[PDB]
């Protein structure tokens, strides 16, 4: 048992119709203090795979050196690593899944939640979420801490159930993406307006976005607010 | 300080006929007042004719389901390719179960099938082992809803004969698949009504001697 | 629940309810709380009802392995013994589990009482459970050892209605045992709503409730 | 591997004997005669040291006769250094005796629970027995005085008069002809160091060359002395008896 | 479970020991021997946590009779309660202590003397001519003080015995069911079955 | 010396064939199984007259469908028995049901290899393994301290073993009663053994779905031993 | 740990670990067990080779394992000590966990299979012990005798000898020992285990020992005036 | 001679003679056939019976449902050896949901093999078995040695007179490997390569043994009248 310590907020990820996009901010927060301002917490595991983790750093660091380990293990003896024997995004999340069961009932857990984003061998789309109790689940839109609450709203009005997967293109998804993160921006106090992106698609494969920013924000309207009830000037 | 449990919601549901058994089970998954999932299958073909599903703490509820398709596979192996009868499968997740004695998974298990005289079979759990076989139950959130219905409507529980006033009970006369599918709907739609983590979707299993077939149905979103 | 257990000069009848809760809700209706250990043997549940089947479905599992390695079949006093000692194990580890092992061995009917604490007590009558206080109360003022079979399945029966009528947690319905030197018999399943008004005509008890 | 170099100490013969023990026992046939002879007033324990030198630091040596407690003591026959483990772990359960019951350690439990050691020995472990054979010097309230005997094999036995080392075949011979059973501490004594001097490979039988040692109800009332004897003190025993 | 009482008299050990056994709110038995003979001139009787006592005395008689057995030889009264008294206080710092008080009554055949023993589940042991666990000293000893005499008879130490009892059923709050009374003498151990 | 576990050059391990020697030096141990149940039978050999012979204990039941019977060093079983009622009994435990008897001869056969330098050396006693199950019946096992484990219809170990297995080659059918098969597990044992055959010296056993395993009473016995003279001196 | 293979089969099939095993036991002192209609008696030989001994206090050859069951041996006094210990934690162990005493048949199979275990265990030599377990069972007055070996095999005997100079001892028993009228009366069951001692043992002054066990705990020793007694009345009807 | 009493004693000429003796149970023990196509991999063995009363040892193991393999040599050993491919196969379904390559799979039973012929007080394994299996990269079929080597193969066979069968597997290859889509025709192709190593005897139906495993088609054992068609 511990607590977290330097911690990374919301990662939020959704299905469209070649493929998955995730997102997620490049901060380190230590408590209220806005410490790290340089932190990727997505990871790419091949070309097929990207895992977008949240909560403590420590152990997103510690999780990031598994999945580098693991492409490594892979390949020994393997002639089509880089081919048929390749490591997929069910794979990968299953491992990370299994580790984090594991460390949940040894009461010693990794203190994170993680969305494991990639395209299958055959061009299926893989998006499942695990977190530091080993509960797992898929959506085809996923997010953490706060964009559970602010970003999945926003983008089920995209993609509300399986059917509307078809229906929705990379630059729609994407727009809802960027803007579910300007929300975020809004309205989580452990937010930055920086941010990675990444785009894992059957066709273009992945594509990988750093150093975006939070654009086309509104605060105008700031300006005619005075006081709190009574105030006039 | 550390929970090492959680509560996904959910509710499942399982009756038996007379030649087959439904186990029925909404597709949503929470956490507290957020959904995580409008379709989160919660009840699995095991294998050998039977049909699984722990609800509770969802992480508890794959690792059960996952051992016991295991307990399955190995059962295979080491006995001459055996089918695992309903009997044989419940007493061995009694002792999955139990290995937890001290740190329990926490979920209510169901299963369903057929009887070696293939009549239908449910069979029902507590998240420690204690299990027994039953004609009619209910599991998980809205089990306390949805039970009395079933005592009342499968069961004909304080129905009886009019002009006798009380002297002769209801006969208990047996359910066709139609019957039971059409009771299931009803439980899930009204447990949807006044419970917020039932919604979203039905699926339900029916298992017959021709083997399992799946039918889904959309519930309320909100 | 509510559990009953009693020697008399035609061996010993068994009497247990059939409810089980989770709280205020009544999680079963019918649940069987007596395990056939053997055709001789008996082993009644209360408490954890995951550890009251556990635990005697591994003392059924232990008696048999005696009668393999021994030809011949565990007398109640040891059969007791083995779950008293598989208590001792666990103990203050949480168990609950109250139980008694009725049986016909050599020394004529057995009846041992034993409890998670590690308890092991013999003796003529015993009653276990959250409404064992008013089995106690009917069996203690109609019980002798000069009943007949009939007279004292009925006492046993009757005194778990008691219990059920009284005790919350107590009812649904009412499974009866009789233990001679052929083996036990089973006297049925009896539901406690038509069991309390049959006896309320018959032997005009409960005058208070309304019927 | 290993198994080529390994000698094998806890197996039978053909003939159903432990080579070892067996070995072990020829071994302590070399070793300087220990005498024991119980009588109804006391016990006598006596013993010869092997071919002493004259620089030899007598008076605060011991190599035979050895305290276990204020009741019981040995005399030792074989290797000095094997008898001294023994004799320690002994001390030690007679210790743990007392503190257990709060009552001395009857004689022979303490002599079962060295025996059973030695045996164990021979027959797992797969390491050399002690090459040790003890006569037991002991009494308690339950029989009196007593005198035991055990050898590598770890079986024991009780005895009037016994003893062990170098020609105990004629040191038994004499012992068996001039005991009797209403013999006292005294005559034992005398007896004791008759036999020695009649069976020693030295030439003459001398102070230097002997350990001694009584227990004693020669003690102010009810109650058991030991008396280790000191060089002097053997000198004037051997004048007294009329063998120097 | 409740009241163990003992008095050694002249020639005997007397002890007295309730017959209740209660779990939660019931009295499921009214006639339950605390003791166990430990050797044929040695009696125990127990008091403590339930279930604990039981495994405890009867862990204490297999030992006893192991040592019979081996040396063909009882051991003195003495030498047991040494062996309990061990056994106990090694229990106490045990990760779960055995919670039990006990009472040894013994004749030592060979001093011809009757001996009692307390000892307390810490492991506290004390020779003396009467003794009691729990509550029942605070008012059996006032008694105990005032009437007792070291060249008391079998039946004076019962006479005495039945006073205290007496005591104990006026002004205990509990119910303890009376007292299984038991005597150990150079013949041995028996029952007195009219009390 | 050598080690335990050490291969010959013709691809045997010793230990394992030397096993086999002592079990040729057994009492012989005879099995035939019918569709009306498994009959096992068993030389006692007891040697003095003093020594009582009921108390001769060389057929056995491992479970109420499954029975045993041994032939070498019977010491040996008595571990191999234990493990067998553990493994029948635990099996029920588990899974509520009877364990099949296959599966029951394959947990006794896994400790057969269980030795090196486990146990120091392999079993020095052969077992047939008789008993009946709802999916392949009536069966019989001949379980070596090899590890391995052959069914048969009929079988014999022990002393004279070869002689028995050439007589239980012509005389076995398809279609025998369990009245003939007792008859004739009592021909052949008489055949083989020194002494002459009573009910005193040789003993009977059977399988079936109905009673389970039996060990008969020497008055059972003797009759079936009387039958058989008066049907041989029949022609 | 010391792990190595002591006992192990040969090319002809023989354990000679377990062989030479009972060549210790024929070397051992002569044991007899004789059970008659109401009584088990256990006839012991003490070699005179040790004189100046205390009778006192050496071992018994006999020792009781409870209140109504005893062991006798013969073979390596060392070894039987240890199996004479197991055994006695063993009924303690049983009376226990059962609240019953061990039967005279539980008892032999506990010690046969500890034997058994010494044939097949690393690092360890078979016992050179044979043992005569010879008792009553609670609430029985059938007489129980059984015997077992290094081998650990056991069984029951009418009567039974073992160690040196068995083979003329049993020779005795098997034409004196009548199965349909056993030793009717505990006098004709002693009787009959010092003449078959007799056969063999030299002199009949204290190289017999005699111990008489019978039912519900009744177990007794004979002193060297009592046995003396029964040598004496065998001879003068034996010069006839 | 005098390095062969263990497996811990290279000769003066560098040989491992334990290992060699394990070699030979190989030979003493029954011919099985093994070969494959692009779709699917087949498994002959020709099972060994005690006597006319005894059953027929089976030679063909399941390992999972896409693997498994038949055995030449010491039958206890085999299972051993499958038992662990079992656990094995199973790790990487519940760690990784990932189904196990044959490949991969010939590396673990190779690596378990070798601790056994490199240490003191261990033996090495006295039997060969022949592994077939369907993964991502189409069919495969195995040999394994217990000297440790395993060898991926389009066919082969291993037991008594195996070398009938290995010579016309090696002919008929061009033909064999063609045999896609087709089960019928590659289990022919298979049961006339282990007729090649018979002698006296021949083919009956109690006495052959055949499994398949491949695109569609989960790991499967016909034995009984399933292999009366192929006599
Ligand atoms: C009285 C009805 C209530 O005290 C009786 O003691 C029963 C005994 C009993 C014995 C065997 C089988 C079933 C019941 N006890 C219970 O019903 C207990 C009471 C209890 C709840 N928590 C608790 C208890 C006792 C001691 C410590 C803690 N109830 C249970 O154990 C609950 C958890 N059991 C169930 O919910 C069961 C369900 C659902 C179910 C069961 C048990 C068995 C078979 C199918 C379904
Ligand atoms: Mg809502
Ligand atoms: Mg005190």
């Amino acid at each position: 048992t511990q607590q977290p310590i330097v911690t990374g907020t919301s990662v939020i990820s959704m299905k469209y119709d070649n493929g998955v996009i995730i997102a997620a901010d490049n901060l380190g927060s230590y408590g209220s203090l806005l410490r790290f301002n340089g932190v990727e917490r997505l990871i790419p595991v091949g070309d097929n795979t990207v895992v977008g983790i949240s909560g403590d750093i420590s152990d997103m660091q510690h999780i990031e050196r598994l999945l580098k380990d693991l492409v490594t293990e892979n390949a020994y003896d393997n002639p089509l690593a880089d081919a048929e024997e390749a490591l997929e995004p069910s794979y990968i999340f299953e491992y990370l899944a299994t580790v984090m069961y594991q460390r949940r009932s040894k009461m010693n857990p990794l203190w994170n939640a993680i969305i494991v984003a990639g395209v299958q061998s055959n061009g299926d789309q893989f998006l499942r979420y695990v977190n530091l109790l080993g509960v797992t689940y898929s959506s085809p839109t996923l997010a953490t801490g706060f964009g559970a609450h602010m970003a999945n709203p926003l983008l089920r009005k995209v993609v509300d159930r399986e059917s509307d997967i078809p229906k929705t293109t990379v630059q729609v998804a994407e727009e809802a993406i960027v803007n579910a993160m300007r929300v975020l921006y809004y309205r989580d106090a452990r937010s930055s307006r920086n941010f990675s992106l990444a785009i894992i698609d059957k066709n273009t494969g992945l594509t990988f976005k750093k150093n975006l920013q939070v654009e086309n924000m509104k605060w105008d309207f700031a300006k005619d607010i005075k006081g709190y009830g009574t105030q006039k000037i | 300080q550390f929970n090492p449990y959680g509560d996904n919601g959910g509710t499942i549901l399982g009756i038996a006929g007379e030649d087959f058994a439904v186990l029925a089970g909404d597709t949503r998954n929470i956490t507290d007042y957020s959904i995580n999932s409008r379709y989160e299958p919660k009840v699995f073909d095991c294998g050998d004719n039977i049909v699984m599903s722990a609800n509770g703490f969802a992480a508890d509820g794959d690792a059960l389901v996952k051992r016991f398709k295991n307990s399955v596979k190995w059962y295979h192996f080491d006995h001459n390719d055996k089918k695992l009868s309903i009997n044989s499968a419940a007493r061995n997740i009694q002792h999955l179960l139990y290995s937890r004695r001290f740190f329990p998974y926490y979920v209510y298990n169901i299963i369903a099938g057929l009887d070696e005289d293939g009549k239908g079979a449910v069979y029902s759990f507590d998240p420690v082992g204690s299990y027994q076989r039953e004609q009619c139950r209910a599991g998980g959130a809205a089990a306390s809803l949805i039970m009395p219905f079933l005592d009342n409507q499968v069961n004909f529980k304080n129905q009886y004969e009019p002009g006798t006033n009380g002297k002769v009970k209801k006969p208990l006369k047996y359910l066709s698949v139609e019957e039971v599918i059409k009771l299931v709907r009803d439980s899930f739609t009204s447990a949807t009504e006044r419970h917020i983590q039932v919604g979203d979707g039905l699926e339900i299993l029916i298992v017959t001697k021709d083997g399992v077939r799946k039918e889904f149905y959309e519930l309320k979103r909100d | 629940t509510t559990t009953l257990a009693f020697k008399f000069q035609h061996g010993v009848i068994a009497a247990v309810d059939s409810r089980a809760s989770a709280g205020s809700y009544i999680s079963a209706l019918r649940v069987n709380k007596v395990i056939e250990i053997n055709p001789y043997l008996l082993g009644t549940m209360s408490g954890c009802a995951a550890d009251c089947q556990y635990w005697e479905r591994l003392l059924a599992k232990e008696c048999r392995l005696y009668y393999l390695r021994n030809g011949e079949r565990i007398s109640v006093s040891a059969a007791s013994k083995l779950l008293s000692n598989m208590m001792c194990q666990y103990r203050g580890m949480g168990l609950s589990m109250g139980s008694m092992i009725c049986g016909w061995d050599k020394k004529g009917p057995g009846l041992y009482y034993v409890d998670e604490h590690g308890t092991r007590l013999s003796g003529n009558m015993f009653s276990t459970g959250s409404g064992n206080t008013y089995a106690y109360g009917v069996l203690d003022s109609n019980y002798k050892w000069d009943l007949s079979v009939e007279d004292a399945l009925y006492l046993g029966k009757r005194s778990i209605l008691a219990a059920a009528h009284r005790d919350a947690y107590s009812g649904g319905s009412v499974n009866l045992y009789h233990v001679t030197e052929d083996g036990w018999i089973y006297h049925g399943n009896h539901d406690v709503g038509e069991l309390f008004w049959k006896v309320k005509e018959e032997e005009g008890s409960f005058n208070n409730v309304i019927g | 591997g290993s198994r080529r170099y390994d000698s094998r100490t806890t197996i039978f013969s053909p003939e159903g004997r432990l080579y070892q023990v067996e070995y072990a026992l020829e071994s302590i046939s070399h070793a300087g005669t220990a005498i024991g002879i119980m009588a109804s007033d006391g016990i006598v324990l006596a013993a010869e040291r092997k071919v002493t030198s004259t620089l030899l630091e007598q008076d605060t040596s011991t190599e035979k006769l050895y305290k276990l407690n204020d009741k019981i003591a040995v005399a030792v026959a074989g290797l000095t250094a094997d008898a001294e483990i023994l004799i320690n772990t002994a001390r030690i359960h007679a210790q743990n005796y007392l503190k257990t019951y709060n009552e001395d350690i009857p004689v022979e439990i303490l002599v079962r629970r060295l025996s059973d050691i030695k045996q164990g020995y021979t027959q797992h472990g797969g390491l050399r027995p002690f090459g040790v054979s003890f006569i037991y010097a002991g009494y308690d309230d339950r029989y009196g005085y007593q005198l035991y005997t055990s050898n590598p094999s770890g079986n024991y036995t009780g005895w009037k008069a016994i003893s062990v080392g170098a020609n105990t075949s004629a040191a038994q011979t004499l012992l068996q002809m001039d005991y009797k059973d209403d013999m006292k501490v005294d005559d034992a004594i005398e007896l004791a160091l008759k036999t020695l001097s009649k069976t020693t490979d030295s030439s003459a039988l001398t102070y230097d060359r002997l350990e001694f040692a009584t227990i004693r109800k020669g003690a102010n009332d009810g109650e058991v002395y030991q008396k280790i004897f000191k060089p002097q003190e053997i000198k004037d025993i051997l004048v007294k008896t009329g063998i120097t | 479970m409740d009241i163990i009482l003992g008095i050694r008299v002249q020639d005997s050990v007397i002890l007295a020991s309730s017959k209740a056994v209660t779990r939660g709110i019931s009295v499921l038995k009214d006639s339950d021997d605390k003791t166990r003979q430990l050797s044929p001139h040695t009696l125990m009787s127990f008091a403590g946590e339930a279930g604990d006592t039981v495994q405890f005395a009867e862990y204490i008689q297999a030992n006893i009779q192991l040592y019979s057995i081996r040396e063909d030889y009882e051991l003195s009264p003495q030498a047991v309660s040494s062996f309990v008294r061990q056994e106990l206080a090694k229990s106490i710092r045990s990760r779960r202590p055995y919670q039990v008080n006990v009472l040894i009554g013994g004749y030592d055949k060979k001093k011809n003397k009757p001996e009692l023993y307390q000892i307390d589940y810490l492991g506290t042991k004390v020779e003396l001519p009467y003794g009691a666990h729990g509550y029942s000293g605070f008012y059996t000893f006032s008694l105990l003080d005032h009437h007792y005499r070291p060249d008391m008879t079998t039946e004076e130490g019962l006479d005495l015995l039945k006073l205290c009892v007496q005591e104990l059923e006026k002004r205990m709050p509990m119910d303890f069911k009376g007292v299984i009374v038991k005597i150990v003498d150079k013949d041995g151990i028996r029952q007195v079955d009219d009390f | 010396d050598r080690g335990v576990s050490t291969f010959s050059p013709e691809g045997r391990l010793f230990q394992v064939e030397y096993s086999l020697e002592a079990i040729k030096l057994g009492s012989t141990a005879i099995g035939i199984a019918t569709k009306e149940g498994v009959v096992l039978g068993v030389e006692k050999r007891a040697t003095s007259p003093l020594l009582e012979s009921d108390s001769i204990e060389k057929i056995v039941e491992i479970d109420r469908h499954i029975g045993c019977a041994m032939s070498g060093l019977t010491a040996d079983a008595r571990s191999m028995i234990e493990h067998a009622r553990t493994a029948a009994v635990t099996h029920n435990l588990y899974y509520d049901e009877d364990i099949n008897v296959e599966s029951l001869t394959q947990s006794v056969c896994d400790l057969a290899l269980r030795f090196g330098e486990l146990m120091s050396r392999p079993f020095g006693v052969a077992l047939l393994i008789a008993g009946h199950d709802a999916d392949d019946g009536y069966q019989l096992f001949h379980a070596e301290p090899s590890g391995t484990f052959y069914r048969y219809n009929a079988k014999a170990i022990g002393s004279g073993s070869e002689g028995a297995q050439a007589e239980l080659l012509n005389e076995w059918h398809s279609s025998l009663t369990l009245k003939e098969a007792e008859l004739l597990v009592l021909k052949i044992l008489k055949q083989v053994m020194e002494e002459k055959l009573d009910e005193n010296n040789a003993q009977l056993s059977c399988i079936t779905k109905q009673d389970g395993f039996k060990i008969y009473d020497n008055e059972k016995t003797a009759e079936l031993i009387k039958e058989l003279k008066e049907k041989e001196a029949a022609e | 740990g010391y792990d190595r293979a002591l006992s192990i089969f040969s090319p002809d099939g023989h354990i000679f670990q377990v062989e030479y095993a009972l060549e210790a036991v024929k070397r051992g002192t002569c044991a007899v067990g004789v059970k008659g209609k109401n009584c088990v008696v256990l006839g012991c030989e003490r070699r005179s080779t040790l004189k100046l001994q205390d009778t006192r206090i050496t071992p018994s050859k006999v020792s009781k394992i409870d209140s109504h069951v005893v062991l006798s041996f013969s073979g390596l006094n060392a070894d039987s000590r240890i199996l004479i210990e197991k055994a006695r934690v063993e009924a303690q162990s049983h009376r226990l966990t059962l609240e019953d005493p061990v039967t005279v048949e539980y008892l032999t199979r506990y010690v046969a299979g500890v034997q058994q275990r010494y044939t097949q265990s690393g690092g360890v030599r078979p016992f050179g012990v044979s043992t005569l377990i010879a008792g009553f069972d609670p609430r029985d007055d059938e007489p129980k005798l059984y015997q077992t070996e290094p081998s650990g095999i056991y069984s029951s005997w009418s009567a039974q000898t073992i160690g040196r100079n068995s083979k003329t001892v049993r020779e005795f028993l098997e034409k004196n020992y009548d199965r349909k009228e056993p030793p009717a009366t505990v006098e004709e069951c002693v009787k009959l285990t010092v003449r078959s001692l007799l056969e063999v043992v030299q002199t009949g002054a204290k190289n017999i020992e005699i111990t008489v066990v019978k039912p519900d705990s009744d177990i007794v020793a004979l002193s060297s005036e009592e046995i003396n007694q029964y040598v004496t009345q065998i001879e003068q009807e034996k010069q006839e | 001679n005098n390095y062969d009493g263990d497996t811990v004693t290279f000769s003066p000429t560098g040989r491992l003679f334990q290992v060699e003796y394990a070699l030979e149970a190989i030979k003493q023990g029954s011919v099985t056939v093994g070969l494959r196509s692009n779709t699917h991999a087949v498994l002959v063995a020709l099972k060994r019976n005690a006597d006319e009363l005894s059953s027929y040892q089976k030679k063909i193991i399941k390992c999972d449902e896409h693997m498994g393999l038949s055995l030449a040599g010491l039958a206890p050993d085999a299972r051993v050896l499958s038992n662990y491919l079992r656990q094995q196969c199973n790790y990487s379904s519940l760690v990784f949901n990932r189904k196990l390559a044959v490949e991969r799979a010939g590396h673990l039973l190779c690596d378990k093999a070798q601790k056994n012929t490199q240490s003191y007080g261990g033996r090495p394994y006295g039997v060969g078995l022949l592994i077939i299996g369907y993964d991502k990269s189409g069919a495969h079929l195995l040999e394994f040695q217990p000297s440790g080597n395993v060898t991926e193969l389009y066919g082969t066979a291993i037991g008594a007179r195996s070398q009938g069968a290995k010579t016309y597997l090696e002919r008929t290859l061009d033909t064999f490997i063609k045999i896609d889509g087709n089960p019928d025709e590659l289990i022919k192709a298979g049961v006339e390569a282990i007729s090649q190593s018979l002698r006296d005897e021949s083919l009956t139906v109690d006495n052959l043994s055949i499994a398949i495993v491949g695109k569609d088609t989960p790991f499967t054992i016909y034995d009984g009248e399933a292999v009366a068609k192929y006599i």
